[PDB]
């Protein structure tokens, strides 16, 4: 998936 | 602008978001453990520290190492925290 705003 | 530099930044995530999009992870050929920033939010809590850019290494969070942590685990390690996220960040700038 990658790139997860957290 | 020095090698071997670590910033232990303490943030409070604003509605489930420090302000970093995660990349890298142990699943990728990193330093055998570490999540890294791909993208900074313009003015979330993270950018409000701002010593980060789109290059730096997260080594530990809340005193919890990104040891064996991949994309999903790194999110879990940042996200499911006790509100305060003490980000142990290393330089994204090579020697």
């Amino acid at each position: 998936y990658l790139v997860t705003s957290v | 602008m020095k090698p071997g530099d670590t910033f232990e930044v303490e943030l409070a995530k604003t509605d489930g978001s420090l302000g970093i999009s995660v990349t890298g992870g142990v699943n990728t050929s990193v330093r055998h453990g570490g999540i890294y920033v791909k993208a900074i939010i313009p003015k979330g809590a993270a950018e409000s520290d701002g010593r980060i850019h789109k290059g730096d290494r997260v080594l530990a969070v809340n005193g919890v190492s990104l040891e064996g942590a991949t994309h999903k685990q790194a999110v879990e390690t940042l996200r499911n925290t006790g509100q305060v996220v003490h980000l142990l960040l290393e330089k994204g700038q090579v020697p």
